[PDB]
RNA sequence: CCUCGA
DNA sequence: TATAATGGGAGCTGTCACGGATGC
DNA sequence: GCATCCGTGAGTCGAGGG
C-alpha cells in the first residue's frame, strides 16, 4: 500500500 | 507493397533490445552551458539520432 | 444542382461509381490539357472573362458534360492500366 | 428632456451598496485600519493566532502584525505588469524556556494584494475578481438514510480542509456506526474514550425505545478510557505501533485539535441551535486535565435516537436550505491560503529550530517567508475563484463582483452536480437570483447575489422585510437569513396601503414559501420592493412581467456583453436603477461636497470645495480595458458651474448623463423583409453607420522582447535586412513605429534582428550567392507585425531597457517594447446586437436610407425586426417597450418603468395618444390631408378588425397608433405595406461578439511539435479541428478522398501536405497521400509500452512505414 | 421517438439491434476445439459448423446471445476500433496477448491508418472502374487487333 | 392553404415526379416568392395582437 | 389574420400552449420536487404577472435548462456508442440470397384488448416504406410482386387493404434477417431515404443509421 | 485539425441559390491562396509564384486584379460548410462559393433546418476539397441541391421555412 | 524548464522541419538554377556544380576539379570565371533567379 | 482549469 | 571524515452505471 | 445464490485568459 510505512516497519523488525 | 493487417503482440527482451539503438546509461538531458546532449542520456544524438541534417 | 443530375444518376447502378468516373476523366483531361476531349468546339463550358468568354478551367464541369453526351466509355476491365496511359500519352502528348 | 415615472410602490430603504460583498469582506480580513491590540480574533489575525505560538530556541510567538503602503499606485501597477500590494511584518519574539533569553524582531513576511475602490485586485498587472462561492455550512445535519426508510444519518461537518466529515448510522445488525476517512467502527468505543460509562449513557439514552439497546456492548465498559482509546487508535491506524502518546496526539488531532479540527464559527452556531447546547470552543471535544471531555457527541446521539423513534420535536434537514448553505467571501478564502502558508512557514521554523546554533537565534534566521508568498501568489494567480474580471462594461464588473459560484476548491465537482444543486430553492427568494445563470454546463452553478440581498457574518444571506404589526406597516426593516425568514407570514410589496395600514382584506403573502391567502391581521413582514428578488441585471429589464424567465435570462446576460458606443444613450424606457449602477461600479466621476468648478479640461477638472480647497480631478482617457474595449471619462460640467455634493462631474464609459448607457435607442419596425431577417438576422439602416451609432473604440497591445542569446543579442533597430524604405516608412530612428501612424496587416510595428544560427548553406544558396555577389548577413528580420485582420492608429508606445532607471526585466531579455494600436469600429455585416428581453441577432443586410421602410411624413426606420422571433420566445416586454418608445418618440420624452411596478396599458395609451396629435395635427395644420395609400392601408385594417367602420380616417389611424401600429410605406415601391406595422423606440445594443475578432483562415500555417498536426486558435494562425463528428458526416456521404485528404494532405503527412502545396503551386493535380505522421507517433508510443506493433501485407509479411530509418 | 413526434425509419434501429444480437455462447462443444460458456460471433459458429457438418462431424450446440451497444463494439473483432472506443489499456492487453491481427475490415480502423475507407468512393464495388473516350477505346482496339 | 405539410407534400411530390434538379429550382421559386409576399403581408406584433378572450 | 393565428397555423412560428401562456392563462407550475403547486399563475404574459408568479415558474425554468444541458451529454455519448458499433456495416453486395424476412405488423392488441386496432399511419410508413417485399402480396386486385421496393403509394395501398381485411402483415427485406457478411445488401435495406431509390451500394449504411437514431436525441423529453 | 480551413460568423443569403453560399473575400483569398499563386502566375500579375505571395503578403500591396483571378480559380469549386454540433451528415454540407465583401459567411435559408442554423450568432467552418476526386465527391454526394430528403425518415429535409411559409400562406 | 503538458505545449509550433512554402521554395530554386545551367556549357556548368559541391555534396578545389576534366587549374578557374560570367549576363536579361536571394 | 459563444 | 543524534506526515469529498472480484 | 469495493466512462466546435 504505502511504501514508507512498509520500509519503516521492515526497519522496525531489527 | 500495400499494407493489410495490423498485428499487435507482446514483446520479447529481445525484440526490445533488438528496437534499442543503444541503452541510455544517465539520467541526463543536455548540458546547462553548451545545451547540447549529454553523453549516454536521453537525448544523445549517439543512440537516437542526429539533430541537423546529415551533420 | 448539378446540370442533368438525375440522368448521371440514372447511367450508374450506385452513384458513388458516377462519382469515380467522373473523377478520373477530370484527371484524364487535366492531365493533357483537355486535347483528349470529346467535346466539340460549341460544347466547350465556357466562363466570363472580364475579357469575355473563355474556356471553363474547371475538369470536372468538363467531365460531367462529356458524360452526359455517351461519348465517354466505361466499366471494370477494359483495358491493363500502362496501356491505357501508354496510348493516351501517345495520341495526346504531355 | 422630461422623466415620467410610474408605480405606486414607495420603497423604504436604497440599494445597500452594490460591492459592499466584496470591500467589507476584505476590510473585515485585513483589519489595516485598526491598532493592531484592537483587533478581533478574525481574518489574517485569526491566521497569526491560529499558527503561533511554535514550540520545540525553544519557542517563537507572535505579538501583531502590520501593513505597510504599497510600493506603487494601481496605474503604475497596471502599467508595469506588478501587483498591486501592501508589505506585511510581524512582530516575533524567540523565548528559549531555560535560558530565559527573549529575542524579540520586526520580520518582513512578503506582500500581500489589496483590493482596490471598486472591489478588485490587480494581478501581475491584470484586474482580477474574487468570486465568492457557496456551500455546505459546517454543522451537524440529519437527513434519510436512502437505502432504509425511516432510519436516518447524522452528519457532522466542519470547515473545508478543517477536518473530516462523520457519518452517525444505526446498523441494521442494531448498534450504532461512526464513519470516518471512510472507516466504520462502533460509536460505543469513542464514547468510552471520552469517558462515559453505561449508566451516564443508559439514563440519558435509555428513554427511546430499543434504541440504547444496541449502544450496549459490555466488552467496551470492561476497560478504561487508556484502553479503549489504543483500541481506537489500533481500529484507526493497521501497523503503526500503539503507543500512548501517539494515539493521544492522533485522537486529539482528529477531533479536539482546534489548529487542525475547527466548525465554522457559524458551524458552531448552527450545531448549538439545532442539538440544543453550548459549545465553549469550535471542536467536538477537549483535552481537560489529561482526559478527553465530550461537547458534541452525545448530544447528537441523543438526536439521532430521537429522530429514528419519531419523538416530536425532531425533524430532518433540507441541505439545500439558504440556512444551511453559506457564502465564503473574498476575505475568507484569502484568510484560509493564508493560514495554509502560514502552516508552511511553521514547519520551516521547526525544521529551522532542531538544526543550526541554539544559542544564536534571532526571528529573522528562523524565518523563512518565502512559502507563505507562494500560498498568496497561487491564491491570486491560479485559483479557480480568482478570475480575469470582466469590464467590458462597468455593469460586467459589477456583476462579476456579485457572482457566487459553487464550483472551486471544495466546491462541487462537475458531473457531481445534479438537478437539487442546481435548483432554485424557494429560500433563493430575496436572495440569489432565479433568472441570472449561464445557459449549458454551468447553469444552476454560477448564480448572482440578489439586488437587497446581504451576506452576514456568518457567511448566510439575508433579504429585507418591513416589520408589521396589527395590520401597519413600519420602517423598521429587518435583515432575516432563510431560517429566521420560515418563521412568518410576508405579505407581497405590492399590497394596498392607504398610509401605513394595509387595505386588503385578503392579502397575498408567503409561509415557508408556500402563497397563501391571509388576513391584515396575520402579517407578520412585507417586501421591501419588487427588487429584491432580482440580480442587478435582471432589474436592468423594463417589462420583466411580461418576459418569459428562459429569455429574461438571455437578456440579464448579454447586458454585460454589450460595448461601450461613443455616442452610447440611456434607455428610453428605464427601470429606474439606471443611475445606482453608474454610481456604485465607480464609472463616472462625481463631487465630493458643495463648491464651484474652477477648470474643465479633456483631461482634468478642477474644482473648489466650500472649504476653500483646490481638487483635481483626473481624468482617465483612451485607456484599455481587460476585453479591450475603450474606458475613458468625459467631463459634464462647465467653467464656473455651480455644483452640489453628489453631483455628477465626468461620465465614465456607457454612462450618459449619470445613467447606464449600455446602446442605441433606435427606430424599429416589426415586420418581415424579404428573408434577410429570417431567423432571428437583423436588418438595418445605412443611416446608423452616417451618424456614427454603434461605433466603439476598441484597443489591442502588442508586445516583443529583446533578448541575450547564445548566438548574439537580439536588438530592436530600424536597420532591417532586405525591407525597402516602402516598409521602413513609419518606423522612427530606435526603430519603434510613431505614435499617429496607421497599420495594416503586415506593417511592422517594432523592428527586431536576430542573429542567424545552425548556418550551413545549401549548394543552391552558394551558388547563388555567388551569382549575385551578395554576402549573406549575420542577422536576419524578427520585427513584430500586425497580425492578419488587424490594425488601427498607433496611440502609445512603451519601452523598457535594461540599464535603465527602475527598470529590471526577467533575465537575459535586453528590452520589451508594447505598441498600443486604437482602432474605431463602424457597425457591419456579422456583428452581434440584442435588446434586454433576449432578443439577439447577427445584422445580415444594411440597406440604404431608400430602401428602408419609411413613416408618412419621410422619417425611415431604423432597424427592421422579424416578428417571427416573438411567439414561441414569449418576451413581450420588448413590445411593450416598443410601444411606449413611440409615444416617448413623439412627445420627446423617456419614461421609468419599475418591474412589476411600471406603465400598464391604459397609460400607454394614453400617451400614444398625445403623441398621436403631435404625429397627426401636425400634418394637418401644415396642409395636408389623408393620403390614398392611408386610406387603402385602412380598408386592409378594417378587414382585419383594427379599426371600426364608419369612424374617419384620422380616428382610425388614431385607433390603430394606440394600438402601436402606424402606416408605413415600402421605400423601393412607395406603396404601402398593407398592413399597418408596429414601429417604436426600441433600445438595443451591440455586444462583444462582432465578426472582426471571428473571422479566420488558413492555407497552411504551424504545426504541432509531436503530433505534426496543424496548430489551433486564430492567433497561431491555426487550422480548424475536423473531429470524429465531422469524419462521421464525411463517412456518412461516401466521400472517402474528401476524408482520406482531412488526414493526410491536410494535417499530418509531412510528404504529403508538401507535395500537394508544390503540386497545387505548379498546376498539378495533388499526389496520392501517405502514412500519417500521427500514426507512427502511435506506433512508437506503443512499442515504449512495450507492445509490438506491426503493419503486415496480405501475405503476412511485415512492412515498413518507417523507411528503414528505425531498423539496424 | 413517436412520442416526441420523430419521424425515423425502423431499419436503422434493425441495424443497431442486429449489432447488439451479433454473438452467440457454447452451451456444448461437440467436436469443436471451443469450450463451453465461450462467446463468440454468430457467423463464426455458423461456419466451423457447416464446416462440421460438412466433415461429419457434431455441430456446436450454442445459444443466442443478447449484449448492449457499449459490450457489442468492445467485443469486435478489430482491436483498433475497440481500443480506439474506450478500455484502451483492457482491449490493449487481450489485444496484445492474443497477437491478434486486425484485417482493417470497418471505417474506424482506416480512418486512424489514413488509409481510404471501404464505402462511398472507396467501396471494391465501384473503385476499379475506368472512363475511356471511343477515340483511346479504338486506338488500343487496334492494338489488340494487330497482336 | 398552403401551410407546412402541405408544401412539404408538395416538395416531396415534386421530387418524385421531376427529379432534384427542378425540385432545387421549384424550392427556389417557393423560397423567392414566400419571403417577397411576406415582407408586403402586413404581419406584425404588437401588444394587442395577443388576444384575451371574453371566455376567460 | 391575426398575426399569432396565422403564425401558428401555417407552421412558421408558435403552437398552441405558447399562444395560450400569451393570451390566456400561464398555468399549473410545478415546485422544485417535481410536486405541483396547488394554485397556478392565472396571468398572461400580456397582463404580466406577479412577483411571486414570477418566481415560482422559476423553478421549472430552470429545471428545464438543467435537464437540456445534462441532457445533451448523454445524447451525444450515446451516438458515439452507437457510431462505433456501426460503422463497419456497409452496402456491400446487391444481394445476399437469403430466404428470411420480418412480417410487419399492421394491427397492435388495444390496451382494453377488446381487439387488434390498426396501426397509426406514421408508423406503418416507418416500418414499410422503402423496403422490398420478400413473397408475392395480392391484395385489392393489385400484384405487389416479390422483390418490389414499395413506393409511399404501395404503403398506402396495403393500408387501404389492410383497412378492408385482406392483409394484416407484409413480408419485407430487413437489416435482422439479411446475411451478408460484414453489413448488409441492396435488398434488405431497400431505399436509399434521402433519394427515394435502392440504396446504392457503397452506401456506409451503419454511420447513417447511428447518425438517423442520435439526431433527435436531444429533442427527446 | 486541418489545413485550407477558416470559420466566421453565418448570415442569411436570402438572394443564394440552393446551391451557393457567400465566402468573404479574404477568406477565399487564404483558402484558394496556392491556386491563386499558380493562376497570378498564368496571367501578368506575377513573373514567378513567390513575388506573388510576397504581393498578397501585405494589404495595401492587393490590388484589384488579385481578385478577378480568385474568381477564375473558384469557378466551378465547392467548398464545404459545417456547422458544430455536427449531429447527422448534413451538418457538412457542399456549396458553390459566391465571393462577397464583408466578413461573413452567407448561408442559404432552406438549409439552416438541417444545419440547425439560425442566425443569433452562429459560426461555421469552411474546407476546400483539393483533389479532382474530393471535388466530384463534394460536388455530386455533398451538394446541397442534391439533398433534399432526410436520410433518416425520407422526408424533405430542405423545405420552406416559417419566414417562406408565411408568405405564400398569406 | 517547465512542462510542455500544464494543455501549454499545443501553442509550440516546430521550427525544425520545413514548411511546405519552404519546401516548394528549394524545389523551385532547384529547378530554376538547373534551367540557367542548361544555358552554359556541359563541361562548364559541370565545373560550377563541383566548386558548389552540388554532384556529390561538397566544393571540390581548383586542383581537384582541373585534375577531373584533365586541365591546369588557372584554366578551370578561368572556366569557372566565364561560366559565372554567362551566367550573370543571362539573369541580367531575364531576371528569373533574383526573387530567391531575399 | 476557468469563463464565454454556438 | 569522529560529542550524540536511531520508525513520516498529511489528511474536504454533494454521481452513477457498468463488470468482477470478494465474502456470508 | 447476493451484498460490496474498484475501475471507468459521462457532446462538439469555437474564443479568450492564461
Ligand atoms: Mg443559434
Ligand atoms: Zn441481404
Amino acid at each position: 500500500s504505502d511504501p514508507v510505512r512498509q520500509y519503516l516497519h521492515e526497519i522496525g523488525q531489527v | 507493397k500495400e499494407v493489410r493487417k495490423v498485428r499487435i503482440a507482446l514483446a520479447s527482451p529481445e525484440k526490445i533490445r533488438s528496437w534499442s539503438y543503444g541503452e541510455v546509461e544517465k539520467p541526463e538531458t543536455i548540458n546547462y552551458r553548451t545545451l547540447k546532449p549529454e553523453r549516454d542520456g536521453l537525448f544523445d544524438e549517439r543512440i537516437f539520432g542526429p539533430i541537423k541534417d546529415y551533420e | 444542382a448539378e446540370p442533368g443530375i438525375d440522368k448521371l444518376f440514372g447511367m450508374v447502378d450506385s452513384k458513388y461509381r458516377l462519382t469515380v468516373v467522373v473523377a478520373k476523366r477530370a484527371q484524364q483531361l487535366l492531365r493533357h490539357g483537355f486535347k483528349n476531349t470529346v467535346l466539340e468546339p460549341e460544347e466547350r463550358p465556357k466562363m466570363q472573362t472580364l475579357e469575355g468568354l473563355f474556356d471553363d478551367p474547371n475538369a470536372v464541369t468538363w467531365a460531367m458534360k462529356e458524360l452526359l453526351t455517351g461519348r465517354l466509355v466505361f466499366g471494370e476491365n477494359l483495358v491493363p492500366e500502362d496501356r491505357l496511359q501508354k496510348e493516351m500519352e501517345r495520341l495526346y502528348p504531355v | 428632456m422630461e422623466i415620467k415615472r410610474f408605480g405606486r410602490i414607495r420603497e423604504v430603504i436604497p440599494l445597500p451598496p452594490l460591492t459592499e460583498i466584496q470591500v467589507e469582506s476584505y476590510r473585515r480580513a485585513l483589519q489595516a485600519d485598526v491598532p493592531p491590540e484592537k483587533r478581533e480574533n478574525v481574518g489574517i489575525q485569526a491566521a497569526f493566532r491560529e499558527t503561533f505560538p511554535i514550540e520545540e530556541g525553544l519557542v517563537l510567538d507572535f505579538l501583531e502584525y502590520r501593513l505597510g503602503e504599497p510600493p506603487f499606485p494601481q496605474d503604475e501597477c497596471r502599467e508595469k505588469d506588478l501587483t498591486y500590494q501592501a508589505p506585511l511584518y510581524a512582530r516575533l519574539q524567540l523565548i528559549h524556556k531555560d535560558t530565559g533569553l527573549i529575542k524579540e524582531d520586526e520580520v518582513f513576511l512578503g506582500h500581500i494584494p489589496l483590493m482596490t475602490e471598486d472591489g478588485s485586485f490587480i494581478i501581475n498587472g491584470a484586474d482580477r475578481v474574487i468570486v465568492s462561492q457557496i456551500h455546505r455550512s459546517p454543522g451537524v445535519y440529519f437527513t434519510p438514510d436512502p437505502a432504509r426508510p425511516g432510519r436516518y444519518i447524522a452528519s457532522i461537518i466542519p470547515l473545508p480542509k478543517r477536518g473530516p466529515w462523520i457519518d452517525l448510522e444505526v446498523e441494521p445488525n442494531g448498534v450504532v456506526s461512526m464513519k470516518v476517512n471512510k472507516r466504520k467502527f462502533p460509536l460505543v468505543l469513542l464514547l468510552r474514550v471520552l469517558g462515559y460509562d453505561q449508566e451516564t449513557l443508559a439514563r440519558e439514552l435509555g428513554a427511546y425505545g430499543e434504541l440504547v439497546q444496541g449502544l450496549m456492548d459490555e466488552s467496551v465498559f470492561a476497560m478504561r478510557p487508556e484502553e479503549a482509546l489504543i483500541r481506537l487508535f489500533t481500529l484507526l491506524r493497521p501497523g503503526d505501533p500503539p503507543k500512548r502518546d501517539k494515539a493521544v496526539a492522533y485522537v486529539y488531532g482528529l477531533i479536539a485539535d482546534p489548529r487542525r479540527y475547527d466548525l465554522g464559527e457559524a458551524g458552531r452556531y448552527k450545531a448549538e441551535e439545532k442539538l440544543g447546547i453550548r459549545l465553549s470552543g469550535r471542536t467536538l471535544a477537549r483535552f481537560e486535565d489529561g482526559e478527553f471531555k465530550d461537547e458534541v457527541f452525545l448530544p447528537t446521539l441523543r438526536y439521532l435516537f430521537a429522530l429514528t423513534a419519531g419523538v416530536p420535536g425532531h425533524e430532518v434537514d433540507d441541505i439545500d436550505h439558504l440556512g444551511n448553505r453559506r457564502i465564503r467571501t473574498v476575505g475568507e478564502l484569502m484568510t484560509d491560503q493564508f493560514r495554509v502558508g502560514l502552516a508552511r512557514l511553521a514547519r520551516g521554523v521547526r525544521e529551522r529550530m532542531l538544526m543550526g546554533s541554539e544559542d544564536s537565534l534571532t526571528p529573522a534566521k528562523l524565518v523563512n517567508s518565502r512559502p507563505l508568498e507562494a500560498a498568496i501568489r497561487e491564491f491570486f494567480s491560479r485559483s479557480q475563484l480568482s478570475q480575469f474580471k470582466d469590464e467590458t462594461n462597468p455593469l460586467s464588473s459589477l456583476r462579476h463582483k456579485r457572482r457566487i459560484s459553487a464550483l472551486g476548491p471544495g466546491g462541487l465537482t462537475r458531473e457531481r452536480a445534479g438537478f437539487d444543486v442546481r435548483d432554485v430553492h424557494r429560500t433563493h427568494y430575496g436572495r440569489i437570483c432565479p433568472v441570472e445563470t449561464p445557459e449549458g454546463a454551468n447553469i444552476g452553478l454560477i448564480t448572482s447575489l440578489a439586488a437587497y440581498a446581504r451576506v452576514d457574518e456568518l457567511g448566510f444571506i439575508r433579504t429585507p422585510y418591513r416589520r408589521v404589526v396589527g395590520g401597519v406597516v413600519t420602517d423598521e426593516v429587518v435583515y432575516m437569513t432563510a431560517t429566521e425568514e420560515d418563521r412568518y407570514t410576508i405579505a407581497q410589496a405590492n399590497t394596498p396601503l392607504e398610509g401605513n395600514r394595509i387595505a386588503a382584506e385578503r392579502v397575498v403573502a408567503r409561509r415557508k414559501g408556500e402563497p397563501v391567502i391571509v388576513s391584515p391581521e396575520e402579517v407578520e413582514f412585507m417586501d421591501v420592493s419588487p427588487k429584491q428578488v432580482f440580480s442587478v441585471n435582471t432589474n436592468l429589464i423594463p417589462f420583466l412581467e411580461h418576459d418569459d424567465a428562459n429569455r429574461a435570462l438571455m437578456g440579464s446576460n448579454m447586458q454585460t456583453q454589450a460595448v461601450p458606443l461613443i455616442r452610447a444613450q440611456a434607455p428610453v424606457v428605464m427601470t429606474g436603477l439606471e443611475e445606482r449602477v453608474v454610481r456604485d461600479s465607480l464609472a463616472a466621476l462625481y463631487a465630493e461636497e458643495d463648491g464651484e468648478v474652477a477648470k474643465v479640461d479633456g483631461n482634468r477638472i478642477v474644482v473648489r470645495y466650500e472649504d476653500g480647497r483646490l481638487v483635481e480631478y483626473p481624468l482617465r482617457r483612451f485607456y484599455r480595458s481587460n476585453q479591450g474595449t475603450a474606458l475613458d471619462q468625459r467631463p459634464r460640467v462647465v467653467v464656473g458651474q455651480r455644483v452640489r455634493k453628489g453631483d455628477l462631474l465626468a461620465d465614465g464609459p456607457a454612462s450618459e448623463n449619470g445613467f447606464l448607457a449600455l446602446g442605441q435607442n433606435v427606430l424599429v419596425a416589426i415586420m418581415p423583409f424579404d428573408g434577410y431577417n429570417f431567423e432571428d438576422a437583423i436588418v438595418i439602416s445605412e443611416e446608423l453607420l452616417k451618424r456614427d451609432f454603434y461605433t466603439s473604440i476598441h484597443i489591442e497591445r502588442y508586445e516583443i522582447e529583446a533578448r541575450d542569446t547564445k548566438l548574439g543579442p537580439e536588438r530592436i533597430t530600424r536597420d532591417i535586412p532586405h525591407l525597402s524604405e516602402a516598409a521602413l516608412r513609419d518606423l522612427d530612428e530606435e526603430g519603434v513605429v510613431r505614435i499617429g501612424a496607421e497599420v495594416k496587416p503586415g506593417d511592422i510595428l517594432v523592428g527586431r534582428t536576430s542573429f542567424k544560427g545552425e548556418s550551413e548553406p545549401t549548394p543552391e544558396e552558394r551558388l547563388l550567392r555567388s551569382i549575385f555577389g551578395e554576402k549573406a548577413r549575420d542577422v536576419k528580420d524578427t520585427s513584430l507585425r500586425v497580425p492578419p485582420g488587424e490594425g488601427g492608429i498607433v496611440v502609445r508606445t512603451v519601452r523598457l531597457r535594461r540599464g535603465d532607471p527602475g527598470v529590471e526585466l526577467k533575465p537575459g531579455v535586453r528590452e520589451v517594447v508594447r505598441v498600443y494600436v486604437a482602432q474605431k469600429r463602424k457597425l457591419q455585416v456579422g456583428d452581434k446586437l440584442a435588446n434586454r428581453h433576449g432578443n439577439k441577432g447577427v445584422v445580415a443586410k444594411i440597406l440604404p436610407v431608400e430602401d428602408m421602410p419609411h413613416l408618412p411624413d419621410g422619417t425611415p426606420v431604423d432597424v427592421i425586426l422579424n416578428p417571427l422571433g416573438v411567439p414561441s420566445r414569449m418576451n413581450l416586454g420588448q413590445i411593450l417597450e416598443t410601444h411606449l418608445g413611440l409615444a416617448g418618440y413623439f412627445l420627446g420624452q423617456r419614461y421609468i418603468s419599475p418591474i412589476f411596478d411600471g406603465a400598464k396599458e391604459p397609460e400607454i395609451k394614453e400617451l400614444l395618444a398625445q403623441a398621436f396629435e403631435v404625429y397627426f395635427g401636425k400634418r394637418k395644420g401644415e396642409g395636408f390631408g389623408v393620403d390614398k395609400r392611408e386610406v387603402e392601408v385602412l380598408r386592409r385594417a378594417e378587414k382585419l378588425g383594427l379599426v371600426t367602420p364608419g369612424k374617419t380616417p384620422e380616428e382610425q389611424l388614431k385607433e390603430l397608433f394606440l394600438q402601436g401600429k402606424v402606416v408605413l410605406y415600402d421605400g423601393r415601391t412607395g406603396e404601402p405595406i398593407e398592413g399597418p406595422i408596429v414601429v417604436g423606440q426600441m433600445f438595443i445594443m451591440k455586444l462583444y461578439h462582432m465578426v472582426e475578432d471571428k473571422m479566420h483562415a488558413r492555407s497552411t500555417g504551424p504545426y504541432s511539435l509531436i503530433t505534426q498536426q496543424p496548430l489551433g486558435g486564430k492567433a497561431q494562425f491555426g487550422g480548424q479541428r475536423f473531429g470524429e463528428m465531422e469524419v462521421w458526416a464525411l463517412e456518412a456521404y461516401g466521400a472517402a478522398h474528401t476524408l482520406q485528404e482531412m488526414l493526410t494532405l491536410k494535417s499530418d503527412d509531412i510528404e504529403g501536405r508538401n507535395a500537394a502545396y508544390e503540386a497545387i503551386i505548379k498546376g498539378e493535380d495533388v499526389p496520392e497521400p501517405s502514412v500519417p505522421e500521427s500514426f507512427r507517433v502511435l506506433v512508437k508510443e506503443l512499442q515504449a509500452l512495450a507492445l509490438d506493433v506491426q503493419t503486415l501485407d496480405e501475405k503476412d509479411n511485415p512492412v515498413d512505414i518507417f523507411e528503414g530509418l528505425a531498423s539496424k | 421517438y413517436r412520442a416526441q413526434g420523430v419521424k425515423l425509419h425502423d431499419k436503422h434501429i434493425e441495424i443497431v439491434v442486429r449489432q447488439m444480437m451479433k454473438y452467440v455462447e457454447v452451451t456444448d462443444p461437440g467436436d469443436s476445439r471451443l469450450l463451453e460458456g465461450q462467446v463468440l460471433e454468430k457467423w463464426d459458429v455458423e461456419a466451423l459448423n457447416e464446416r462440421l457438418i460438412a466433415e461429419g462431424k457434431t455441430p456446436v450446440a450454442w445459444k443466442p446471445l443478447l449484449m448492449g451497444v457499449t459490450k457489442s463494439a468492445l467485443s469486435t473483432k478489430s482491436w483498433l476500433s475497440a481500443a480506439s472506443f474506450q478500455n484502451t489499456t483492457h482491449v490493449l492487453t487481450e489485444a496484445a496477448i492474443a497477437g491478434k491481427k486486425d484485417e482493417l475490415i470497418g471505417l474506424k480502423e482506416n480512418v486512424i491508418l489514413g488509409r481510404l475507407i471501404p464505402a462511398g468512393t472507396g467501396s471494391d464495388f465501384v473503385r476499379f472502374t475506368q472512363v475511356v473516350d471511343q477515340k483511346t477505346l479504338k486506338a488500343i482496339e487496334e492494338a489488340r487487333k494487330e497482336a | 392553404p398552403q401551410e407546412k405539410n402541405s408544401l412539404k407534400d408538395l416538395v416531396y411530390q415534386a421530387f418524385l415526379r421531376l427529379g432534384m434538379e427542378k425540385t432545387a429550382r421549384l424550392l427556389d421559386a417557393l423560397k423567392y416568392y414566400g419571403f417577397t409576399f411576406s415582407t408586403t403581408s402586413g404581419i406584425t406584433i404588437g401588444i394587442d395582437d395577443a388576444v384575451i378572450p371574453e371566455e376567460k | 389574420f391575426n398575426p399569432l393565428y396565422v403564425m401558428a397555423q401555417s407552421g412558421a412560428r408558435g403552437n398552441p400552449q405558447q399562444i395560450r401562456q400569451l393570451c390566456g392563462l400561464r398555468g399549473l407550475m410545478q415546485k422544485p420536487s417535481g410536486e405541483t403547486f396547488e394554485v397556478p399563475v392565472r396571468s398572461s404574459f400580456r397582463e404580466g404577472l406577479t412577483v411571486l408568479e414570477y418566481f415560482i415558474s422559476s423553478h421549472g425554468a430552470r429545471k428545464g435548462g438543467a435537464d437540456t444541458a445534462l441532457r445533451t451529454a448523454d445524447s451525444g455519448y450515446l451516438t458515439r456508442k452507437l457510431v462505433d458499433v456501426t460503422h463497419e456495416i456497409v452496402v456491400r453486395e446487391a444481394d445476399c440470397g437469403t430466404t428470411n424476412y420480418i412480417s410487419v405488423p399492421l394491427f397492435q392488441p388495444d390496451e382494453v384488448t377488446r381487439s387488434l386496432r390498426l396501426r397509426k399511419r406514421a408508423d406503418i410508413e416507418a416500418g414499410l416504406y422503402g423496403r422490398v417485399l420478400a413473397r408475392e402480396v395480392e391484395v385489392l386486385g393489385v400484384r405487389l410482386e416479390e422483390g418490389r421496393y414499395l413506393s409511399m403509394d404501395d404503403v398506402h395501398l396495403l393500408i387501404k387493404a389492410a383497412e378492408a381485411g385482406e392483409i394484416q402483415e407484409v413480408p419485407v427485406r430487413s437489416p435482422l434477417t439479411c446475411q451478408t457478411r460484414y453489413g448488409v445488401c441492396q435488398k434488405c435495406y431497400g431505399y436509399d431515404l434521402s433519394m427515394a431509390r435502392p440504396v446504392s451500394i457503397g452506401e456506409a449504411v451503419g454511420i447513417v443509421a447511428a447518425q438517423s437514431i442520435g439526431e433527435p436525441g436531444t429533442q427527446l423529453t | 485539425r486541418v489545413d485550407y480551413s477558416g470559420r466566421s460568423v453565418i448570415v442569411v443569403g436570402p438572394q443564394l441559390k440552393l446551391h451557393q453560399c457567400g465566402l468573404p473575400k479574404r477568406m477565399a483569398l487564404e483558402l484558394f491562396k496556392p491556386f491563386l499563386l499558380k493562376k497570378m502566375e498564368e496571367k501578368g500579375i506575377a513573373p514567378n509564384v513567390k513575388a506573388a505571395r510576397r504581393m498578397l503578403e501585405r494589404q495595401r500591396d492587393i490590388k484589384d486584379e488579385v481578385w478577378d483571378a480568385l474568381e477564375e480559380v473558384i469557378h466551378g469549386k465547392v467548398v464545404l460548410l459545417n456547422r458544430a454540433p455536427t449531429l447527422h451528415r448534413l451538418g457538412i454540407q457542399a456549396f458553390q462559393p459566391v465571393l462577397v465583401e464583408g466578413q461573413s459567411i452567407q448561408l442559404h435559408p432552406l438549409v439552416c433546418e438541417a444545419f440547425n442554423a439560425d442566425f443569433d450568432g452562429d459560426q461555421m467552418a469552411v474546407h476546400v476539397p483539393l483533389s479532382s476526386f474530393a471535388q466530384a465527391e463534394a460536388r455530386i454526394q455533398m451538394l446541397s441541391a442534391h439533398n433534399l430528403l432526410s436520410p433518416a425518415s425520407g422526408e424533405p429535409l430542405a423545405k420552406p421555412s416559417r419566414d417562406i411559409i408565411l408568405g405564400l400562406y398569406y | 524548464p517547465v512542462s510542455l503538458e500544464t494543455f501549454y505545449g499545443d501553442f509550440i509550433p516546430d521550427e525544425h522541419l520545413p514548411s511546405p512554402v519552404d519546401a516548394a521554395t528549394q524545389s523551385l530554386l532547384s529547378e530554376e538554377l538547373e534551367k540557367a545551367l542548361s544555358k552554359l556549357s556541359e563541361r562548364e556548368a559541370m565545373v560550377l556544380k563541383l566548386r558548389k559541391g552540388l554532384i556529390d555534396g561538397r566544393e571540390h578545389t581548383l586542383e581537384e576539379v582541373g585534375a577531373f576534366f584533365g586541365v591546369t587549374r588557372e584554366r578551370i578557374r578561368q572556366i569557372e570565371n566565364k561560366a559565372l560570367r554567362k551566367l550573370k549576363y543571362h539573369e541580367s536579361r531575364t531576371r528569373k533567379l533574383r526573387d530567391f536571394l531575399d
